[PDB]
């Protein structure tokens, strides 16, 4: 086909910079890290009143103390969480300890590029990756919230916005929230920005949120817990 | 000739023309053309012999590979004939293919045999684009058990069958009907003369001649089966003769 | 190390019951040498073009004409590696018969077998099927047979048939002309009359090649006894 | 083994054959002289045995040696046949 | 998985031309509704191409991955007919859907099989080879804890709980015609969700209840397939009472 | 004795350690079963130029470990940096190989002694077919294990500093046990010294033992 | 190069679909038709042979319908070459699965099989799909006698009366107008089978070197699949004369 | 030479109209613009000399290096595309790894010749791989057959040779071999003859500055690849600059 | 166009125009100075942030507690071939137990770095390691590029406009050897900053340091770890 070993002089790939684009399209995520925990939330994508929230999640479970929340192309987000899902519990029986945020991350980081028009496997790829993972659970070195991307780099952030505009979304999330606050005011700053970046208004049932603790398992929120966390947008 | 039209993606593939040529193939007979290489083959009865230039750019050489003499085989042997670095992989294809034969044969092997299993191979080649087929052009020489003294030449495609006199390289038309001449006036085979008609009919062609030391003789006589090479010495006992030969 | 190049799909589907680049192949076939089969009927025989049009033949092993097996020749046109596969393939086969039967390959089924070989070729990217066809021959179930296979893969059925230059006008010939119920010596005069008919140029002994399959076996016919045939009928 | 310079059945080519050549056809007139009363046959073969050699190139050499010659085998009615002979060599 | 190009090249479009080329390829497996119930989930096909010298199973979008799992499938385009491709991602679900029998014994979830199959589509771009898929599904079925389930997935690699949702002719369009239709009687009424089908289907097909052929599956028993017969008694006065929600 | 599947023998080999050098006497004799097969035979192998190999048990399992460790020094010089071997890698990596060979039915004790200095490293190292390898002061293992390691140790534990010439006048005295012993020799040594820049030794010479062992 | 071509083999067109696969069907359209028809007592396969030439001598009986099985049957509708393949794979796997089953193999079970095979070349490993549509009669115990279509495009069809090969559309028509549901008997059908390929050929005249018909007619305790000798074809060439007269009365 | 970039080179499968491949005319063109690496046979061992770049006066030996022991008697000097001369580097060194396992004696050069000639045409041949974009040689001194030279070059031709020479000048550099006698020569007298050639016949263009390292395979140091001995190295850096004037 | 993104069409100089893009992948990277002495090995490296709210990536990549490595260029990318250098090292701590030497090790990388480069349609990797090491000889750093072609360096600068950093250490070659931990990451933070603007220093949270020896084990200072490594440097030497 037409060249997908594409480099400008600059040097970086067409293809890469193409990626994000997609992501802008889909979904939106945001992920905060907090002392006293990380909350995670996404957009449900209502469009009818019959699609049940207690039924259906996109927050997910990497494992029963770690949660991914998932922007930008659908299909894409579920092909890394899988391959993460396993390392995670692999992980588990070998050394009998939680998985740091940081630790799943870099895995999946590999996949972003290794794309190529022909000699592709599994590992390698026909064009990469346009999705943006928030990866949050709480480990033994306390809560945290890595950030992988499309160009398949990891970075530690107290707070990272993806999703219909990634860097609008986080340009809200940087006059807000600040760095070492009560859960309550991060869960409160996630909702905010949200609704604004989105064409949709927040809603329970228009958006999920689920919050982890340390010293707590991953809890999916029930329905009337959800409609809690509405009151304080 | 024709270079063919495309109704598949013919263009850069072997796969059929309108004229039932494998564009490949015909690729490989400009691999001959650029080696300079071209060798006249005779047949006897006292000898098959096969005589090709050998290739000098410097006088700092060890002669080893810089032949194209190869020993295929210790009684049959062969000379390729094109561009050197296809005859490379390809000798090198062949002896592990020609060990395999002595691995199931368990011994000398006929040359009616031994052109048919390179044949078989160098079938892959040209079916196959995933690999360019090797534009190099074997004449193996021997003598073959029963029979007599046999000279029989593979195209690079494969193309094999016997002849009375054989000839590869740049052209193979034009030395075939010199050589046909000299068939038809069939001389005595002995020794000196199959020698000295193979030497003559190489030098007519040409139209440059040479000395033995910037030729490579190889034959398989009844008096040794074993394939040898001549070298200077012996190639320059038939050239002084040649020269009172009329 | 590794090879890829070409691996989608070379063969486009035409309306006519047969792909584009294998009708070219056909045309191959006619380009390549005159070989001759007829049906006898208390034997076959089968005879082809020794030359490569080179006038210089020196047969007495390297033949066109060849045994496959006790009753088994083959004898074809077209591209000479092409060719060595299919004889090589073909005393496999006909061994993998020996094995199971005591008895070789039948004509039916040693054309099957080639066929689906010649076929993969075509589907597949990166290879190119035959330029071969076959005029096969053999005794099975009491009588002789002759098949042609033809350099698609496809098989049609004949007591005679011609191949090589002027292939077909070499058919309707035979369809009208063919024969049977010929003493052995016959067999090898209308042979070489319909080779004569073929084949152009001087013909002697060191220019056309025939084999003959009956009942004692295949074999294939001296330089010496081709010549008396020729000569002996108008 | 041979390592530098000339090879082993290469690069003998340019001097070896063409060298002795071309000092033979100088010493040619003292043996010319005494070809003539006789004895001319060893006197043509000692440029003869190198003349066998077959190249392009031996025989623009071999345009020098026989100039001299010509004029004594000429003049004699025996030595005449010989020079000619070596020539018809060249031709065939 | 062989090929000597990329499958898709990315744009900046952010769409997969493989995915969306491969929606129009699932509307060739004709328009599917299906409604969820108390008890009784159940969806049902558009044509079964009835002129009796046919069999009726043949040409089903009602396909069974296991015993206690079905689905029916579209998506969006308008496109002629043809079971087969659809057919191809329904033998990949199938076994998807049946290896899950074997690790979880109990009624396999529908939430296992739409989630493989987003991924499952991703991977096919790695692959050069490989052809992608970008279909929506009905998936129907139970789980261990007896509940009713109808979850719907998208070429988008999305799945959602729904209570009703149809994919066929515009997938937004016929999902839309049942969310005026339903009412919060409709799922607990068993007789209430197959008028429910039997209306979206009646859309865009002639003579439906012989182009109507739906399934109900049960909490306890696995897939019944009805007979066309007793579904076109209801077509009759279903059909009476479409004309009025409109 | 000491050793399991045997057939060509080495059958002593001595190791011990001096600042900077190492002395490893082995004998030429190289016993086919029973019968001395070959007199003479340098049981001493290169492995590099800044390296020495000297080995003990059975022989053909030597060959064995003489081809695998040959292909390591290859390894180094592969780069182009044209690095020679430091001794505990090419040992260790070996070991490894020998906890691998146990399982099938073919069996190992082994055993070479490894002296180099090489990058700027210096080991004394002992590598064994059940890998049991070591950095040592002195080692010997296989038939050396059962008759002379124990006195050339006792000497060893209160000495620690044994010097080569001590050693020598021992190494001789030690082997005249092994003719008449062992039977798969009658005496005849090389000595090879491996030091940590070159590596050395001379053919093997004859030797001869001396009687009193019929005097009650 | 190979990246600045086309042929959309395993890469979807904007059709929707690819290229490949419609081909193949206008491929089976000239060449020789095959029809399966529905008897009260057997089924039976009638199909025209790929050869137009005017002299055969019979090497092979089978150039069209090969017995695959004693249980079964096919037919080949498009070029021999594509046919060649599947016919050495059909042996196999007809009687495979009888090892096993001890019960005369299904129409259905058969069919569904080959044609995951057909789309598997298309969607992957960069090969076209075959260009030959199998028509298989068989009979098993749970559908009772059966015709099964098989496609390229991997679709199958439980069918009663169908023809595939040339002038499809006619020919279906024609054994529909003339055969009913459940309506002719085994001995009448073979008649029927005649006349529709007499009218529906690549090349016309319709004899017995063209043809060849093959009966499943289950016997005394075995189903038996028979290819007819070109004798008995011949008695149902005149018998297809009386046909063409009872259609229309 | 022939090549357009432009058509028959788009593939690394796709033979050309002309006999040779454009791919291996353009694996040549990159040797031809290289620096001079030289290696000459004597009688008693081969002496290797490469010009060793030095961009910084932070660099030690193990930038820009052009020697290579594929076994550790058998050395490899390149010159070209650094790149691939390093990798067929790899592949060779366990090509010889290998074959002592085996084998178990000194290699002989001649085999090496072939099987690595031949591997240079396999990957003109395939698709996955493009022609190595290096000449170079390969140079062994052994008592199993002695001294042997033998330079390959990317086409995927093994010839035998006396001395050979590739650079910027590979002509110039081979009549000056030929001048002198080798077989006058032992080992030691070597060592001076090559290092002279590569500093006149290399041209800067690139270069400010290298730094001549070469390697022995002789006498002084018994059958095995190790770099130049002190003694001779001193007696060959003379000469060198002396030569210059 | 097309013809320059065939891994099969070259120059006439003999360059194949697909490596030429992967080297200056690099140059657009951040700038990492990596330096040896004779008991220690330093990587600094430049850091980045998405935001103000955000602790910066680590660029220093932990391996082994006697090696490790920094990247300049794709994360991604560098994460194939980081996967592939800790395999390799793990490997010979197992079977050879010799804290694996530096000069080996690229060699490898240099192979398999160089295999895209000869593969149709498939690109070169694009990222930049000083991998630094301690063996018994002493400290190496070497540099790979996403060519084969690897460099042993007392100290290196790869990066934008690295070769002004070449000079600042070629004028403190000799000290590097007798210096300490703490002043060869001085001398490395007084480099790094001659490859950026003159209108720009270092600050503490953009600088990252990883240390390597085996009379220490590998360290990776982050953010606010840095401050006592950093205290030392001298603004904008030109």
């Amino acid at each position: 086909d037409r060249g997908v070993n594409t480099f400008s002089p600059e040097g970086r790939l067409f293809q890469v910079e193409y990626a994000i684009e997609g992501h802008k399209l889909g979904s939106t995520a945001i992920g905060i890290q907090t002392s006293e925990g990380v909350c995670l939330a996404v957009e449900k994508r209502i469009t009818s009143p019959l699609m049940e929230p207690s039924s259906i999640e996109k927050i997910v479970e990497i494992d029963a103390h770690i949660g991914c929340a998932m922007s930008g192309l659908i299909a894409d987000a579920k092909t890394l969480i899988d391959k993460a899902r396993v390392e995670t519990q692999n992980h588990w029986f070998t050394y009998n300890e939680t998985m740091t945020v940081e630790s799943v991350t870099q895995a999946v980081s590999n996949l972003a590029l290794q794309f190529g028009e022909e000699d592709a496997d599994p590992g390698a790829m026909s064009r990469p990756f346009g999705v943006a993972l928030l990866f949050g659970g709480v480990d033994e070195k306390g809560p945290q919230l890595f950030h992988m991307d499309p160009s398949g780099t990891f970075v530690q952030c107290d707070a990272r916005a993806i999703g219909s505009a990634s860097e609008g979304a986080q340009s809200s999330l940087q006059e807000v929230y600040h760095k070492s606050t009560t859960l309550k005011e991060a869960i409160k700053s996630s909702l905010i920005i949200l609704k604004q970046v989105m064409e949709e208004k927040l809603n329970a049932t228009n958006i999920e949120l689920a919050t982890v603790q340390p010293g707590q398992n991953f809890h999916m929120f029930t329905k009337e817990e959800l409609e809690e966390v509405i009151k304080d947008i | 000739m024709s270079r063919g039209s495309s109704a598949g993606f013919d263009r850069h593939i072997t796969i059929f023309s309108p004229e039932g040529r494998l564009y490949q193939v015909e690729y490989a007979f400009k691999a001959i053309n650029q080696g300079g290489l071209t060798s006249v083959a005779v047949r006897g009865k006292d000898c098959a012999v096969i005589v090709t230039q050998k290739k000098v750019p410097d006088k700092l050489l060890d002669s080893s590979t810089v032949t194209h003499l190869f020993k295929i085989t210790e009684n049959i042997g062969c000379v390729m004939t094109g561009m050197t670095a296809d005859s490379r992989s390809q000798v090198q294809r062949a002896r592990y293919e020609a060990a395999n034969w002595k691995y199931k044969y368990g011994y000398e092997i006929p040359v009616d045999m031994l052109c048919k299993r390179i044949a078989d191979i160098s079938q892959v080649y040209t079916q196959n684009a995933e690999m360019r087929p090797l534009g190099c052009c074997m004449i193996l020489i021997g003598i073959d058990e029963e029979q007599g003294p046999q000279v029989y030449k593979c195209d690079p495609a494969g193309y094999y069958c016997g002849f009375k006199a054989t000839a590869a390289g740049v052209k193979q038309t034009e030395s075939t009907s010199f050589l046909e001449k000299k068939v038809k006036k069939k001389f005595d085979w002995t020794f000196e003369q199959t020698v000295e008609t193979a030497i003559t009919c190489l030098s007519t062609v040409l139209s440059i001649d040479f000395k033995p030391s910037e030729i490579e003789v190889g034959v398989v006589t009844v008096e040794n089966p074993k394939f040898r090479i001549l070298t200077e010495a012996e190639i320059d006992a038939h050239l002084v003769a040649l020269a009172e030969r009329d | 190390m590794a090879e890829r190049g070409y691996s989608f799909s070379l063969t486009t589907f035409s309306p006519s019951g047969k792909l584009v680049q294998i009708e070219y192949a056909l045309a191959a076939v006619a380009g390549g040498a005159p070989s001759v089969g007829i049906k006898a009927a208390n034997g076959v025989v089968l005879a082809t073009e020794k030359k490569q049009k080179s006038i210089l033949y020196d047969e007495r092993s390297v033949h066109k004409v060849e045994p496959i097996t006790k009753h088994i020749g083959l004898v074809y046109s077209g591209m000479g590696p092409d060719y060595r596969v299919l004889v090589h393939r073909a005393r496999k086969l006909a061994q993998q018969y020996y094995l199971v039967y005591q008895e070789p390959i039948p004509t039916a089924q040693l054309v099957q077998r080639v066929a689906s070989v010649m076929q993969e070729y075509t589907q597949s990217g990166g290879v190119r099927p035959f330029g071969v066809s076959l005029l096969i021959c053999g005794w099975n179930e009491g009588r002789p047979y002759l098949f042609q296979s033809d350099p698609s893969g496809a098989y049609f059925a004949w007591k005679a048939t011609a191949m090589g230059k002027n292939y077909v006008n070499g058919k309707t010939f035979l369809e009208k002309r063919y024969n049977e119920d010929l003493e052995l010596e016959d067999a090898i005069h209308t042979a070489i009359l319909t080779l004569k008919e073929s084949f152009e140029g001087q013909m002697t002994e060191d220019n056309i090649e025939v084999g003959i399959c009956n009942e004692a076996g295949f074999r294939r016919l001296t330089p010496t006894e081709v010549r008396d045939y020729l000569a002996a009928i108008a | 083994m041979a390592d530098g310079g000339s090879e082993r059945a290469d690069g003998r080519i340019v001097k070896m054959e063409v060298d002795y050549s071309a000092t033979v056809d100088q010493r040619l007139p003292e043996c010319e002289k005494l070809a003539k009363e006789g004895r001319l046959q060893e006197v043509i073969e000692t440029l003869l045995s190198l003349e066998k050699q077959t190249r392009t190139a031996s025989d623009m050499v071999s345009t020098s040696r026989i100039l001299v010659a010509v004029v004594k085998m000429c003049y004699e009615a025996k030595e005449w046949d010989l020079l000619n002979e070596n020539i018809m060599l060249l031709s065939k | 998985m062989s090929y000597d190009r990329a499958i898709t090249v990315f744009s900046p479009d952010g769409h997969l031309f493989q995915v969306e080329y491969a929606q129009e390829a699932v509307k060739k497996g004709s328009t599917a509704v299906g409604v969820r119930g108390r008890d009784i989930v159940v969806l049902g096909v558009e044509k079964k191409s009835v002129a009796k010298l046919q069999d009726e199973r043949t040409v089903r979008k009602i396909c069974a991955l296991d015993d206690n799992v079905c689905m029916a499938f579209a998506v969006v385009a308008s496109v002629s007919g043809l079971t087969a491709d659809a057919r191809i991602v329904i033998n990949r679900a199938r076994v998807e859907c049946q290896s899950h029998r074997l690790t979880v014994g109990d009624p396999v979830t529908v939430e296992y099989i739409t989630r493989y199959i987003a991924s499952l589509k991703q991977r096919y771009t790695q692959s050069n080879g490989r052809r992608p898929f970008g279909i929506s599904a009905l998936i129907v079925g139970f789980d261990f804890d007896g509940t009713p389930r109808l979850y719907q997935t998208d070429p988008s690699g999305t799945y959602h709980a729904w209570k009703a949702n149809a994919i066929g002719r515009g997938a937004k369009s016929v999902r839309e015609f049942l969310e005026k239709n339903y009412t919060d009687d409709a799922i607990e009424t068993d007789d209430l969700t197959i008028k429910l089908v039997i209306k979206a289907l009646l859309e865009v097909v002639q003579s439906g209840g012989k182009n109507i052929e739906l399934a109900v599956m049960r909490r306890d028993q696995p897939l019944k397939i009805l007979s066309p017969e007793e579904i076109e008694k209801y077509v009759a006065e279903i059909e009476k009472e479409k004309e009025e929600n409109e | 004795t000491q050793n399991p599947m045997v057939t060509g023998t080495s059958v002593l080999g001595v190791k011990f350690d001096c600042g900077v050098v190492i002395a490893a006497d082995m004998l030429g004799s190289y016993g086919s079963l029973a019968r001395f097969r070959n007199i003479s035979r340098i049981m001493r192998v290169n492995d590099s130029t800044m390296l020495g190999a000297s080995g003990d048990y059975a022989d053909f399992q030597y060959l064995k470990q003489v081809l695998g460790q040959m292909v390591i020094d290859e390894e180094l010089f592969g780069d182009g940096h044209s690095y020679s071997p430091r001794a505990i890698h090419s040992w260790l990596t070996r070991a490894m190989y020998s906890r691998r060979s146990k399982m099938n039915p073919l069996w190992n004790t082994k055993v070479i002694g490894g002296y180099a200095g090489g990058e700027s490293f210096l080991g004394y190292v002992d590598m064994l077919g059940v890998a049991y390898e070591a950095p040592s002061l002195a080692t010997g293992y296989g038939a050396y294990l059962a008759q002379p390691l124990l006195r050339e140790v006792l000497e060893k534990q209160p000495v620690l500093s044994q010097t080569e010439a001590r050693e020598l006048v021992e190494r001789c005295m030690r082997v005249l046990y092994y003719r008449d012993a062992r039977s798969y020799n009658r005496f005849q040594v090389a000595t090879v010294t491996e030091k940590g820049v070159e590596i050395e030794g001379p053919l093997s010479a004859q030797t001869n033992w001396d009687i009193a062992h019929m005097i009650s | 190069m190979s990246r600045r071509y086309d042929s959309r083999t395993t890469i979807f067109s904007p059709e929707g679909r690819l290229y490949q696969v419609e081909y193949a069907m206008e491929a089976i359209g000239h060449a020789g038709t095959c029809l399966g028809i529905l008897a009260n007592d057997g089924v039976l396969l009638a199909a025209e042979r790929r050869n137009i030439h005017k002299l055969l001598d019979e090497v092979f009986f089978s150039e069209k319908i090969y017995k695959l099985n004693e249980d079964m049957a096919c037919s080949v509708a498009g070029i021999t070459s594509d046919a060649n393949v599947l016919t050495n794979e059909l042996r196999l796997i007809a009687q495979r699965y009888l090892l096993q089953y001890q019960e005369p193999i299904p129409c259905e079970q058969l069919v569904t099989a080959l044609c995951d095979i057909k789309q598997a070349y298309t969607q992957f490993g960069g090969k076209r799909p075959f260009g030959v549509s199998l028509l298989y009669i068989g009979w098993d115990k749970h559908y009772g006698f059966q015709l099964y279509q098989s496609d390229p495009s991997g679709n199958y069809g439980g069918w009663k009366a169908t023809c595939i090969g040339n002038n499809s559309a006619a020919a279906v028509s024609m054994l529909k107008q003339d055969y009913k549901e459940g309506e002719m008997t085994l001995k009448s059908a073979l008649a029927l089978a005649v006349k529709v390929l007499n009218k529906t050929m690549d090349v016309s005249k319709l004899s017995a070197e063209k043809v060849e018909i093959a009966t499943l007619t289950r016997e005394n305790g075995k189903t038996v699949i028979r290819v007819l000798k070109q004798k008995e074809v011949e008695q149902l060439i005149k018998k297809h004369e009386e046909e063409e007269a009872k259609a229309e009365r | 030479m022939s090549s357009i970039g432009t058509g028959y080179d788009l593939s690394a499968s796709t033979f050309s109209p002309d006999g040779r491949v454009f791919q291996v005319e353009y694996a040549m063109k990159a040797v031809e613009n290289s620096s001079t690496a030289i290696g000459i046979r004597c009688k008693d061992g081969v002496v290797f000399g490469v010009e060793k770049l030095v961009l910084s006066k932070l660099y030690e030996e193990g930038s820009n290096k052009r020697l290579f022991n594929v076994d550790r008697h058998v050395g490899m000097a390149v010159a070209g595309l650094l790149a691939d001369a390093r990798s067929l580097a790899d592949i060779a060194r366990e090509e010889a790894s290998n074959f002592r396992s085996n084998f178990g004696y000194n290699i002989p050069l001649k085999h090496l010749a072939d099987r690595v000639a031949m591997y240079v045409h396999a990957y003109t041949l395939y698709s996955a791989v493009r022609p190595f974009g290096c000449s170079f040689m390969l140079g062994s001194y052994s008592v199993n057959d002695g001294a042997q030279l033998y330079m390959i070059d990317p086409s995927g031709v093994s010839y035998g040779y006396w001395g050979c020479a590739i650079g910027k000048a590979r002509q110039a550099a081979k009549t000056e071999i030929e001048k002198l006698q080798m077989k006058e020569m032992t080992c030691r007298d070597v060592v001076k003859e090559v290092a002279k050639i590569i500093y006149i016949v290399h041209d800067e263009v690139k270069d400010k500055a290298f730094e001549l390292e070469l390697s022995w395979v002789g006498e002084l140091t018994k059958g095995r690849h190790e770099i130049v001995p002190k003694d001779v190295r001193e007696e060959a850096e003379k000469y060198a600059k002396e030569s210059l004037k | 166009n097309q013809y320059d993104n065939d891994v099969t069409v070259w120059s006439p100089q003999g360059r194949i125009h697909q490596i030429e893009y992967a080297m200056e992948a690099v140059k657009q990277g951040s700038a990492t100075v990596g330096l040896k002495s004779k008991t220690h090995a330093v990587l600094v490296a430049l850091k980045r942030a998405q935001s103000e709210l955000a602790a910066h990536q680590k660029k220093i990549l932990h391996v082994d507690n006697h090696i490790g490595i920094s990247i300049a260029g794709l994360t991604a990318d560098a994460r194939l071939l980081c996967n592939f250098m800790r395999q390799e090292c793990l490997d010979s701590r197992f079977v050879f137990d010799r804290p694996l030497p530096v000069s080996r090790l690229v060699s490898l990388i240099g192979s398999k770095t160089q295999i895209p480069t000869q593969r149709y349609g498939r690109r070169p990797y694009g990222v930049g390691l000083l991998i630094a090491g301690y063996d018994d000889m002493g400290p190496h750093v070497f540099q790979t590029c996403p060519s084969a072609n690897y460099f042993d360096c007392r100290a290196m600068s790869i990066g934008a406009r690295s070769q002004s950093a070449r000079t600042y250490l070629e004028r403190h070659m000799s000290e590097f050897m007798q210096c300490n931990l703490d002043e060869l990451v001085k001398h490395g933070l007084r480099a790094l900053r001659e490859t950026l603007p003159a209108e720009q220093d270092l600050t503490t949270k953009n600088v990252s340091i990883g240390i390597v020896g085996k009379d220490l084990e590998f360290t990776i200072y982050d953010d606010d770890d840095v401050s006592p490594f950093l205290d030392g440097l001298e603004e904008r030497p030109q």
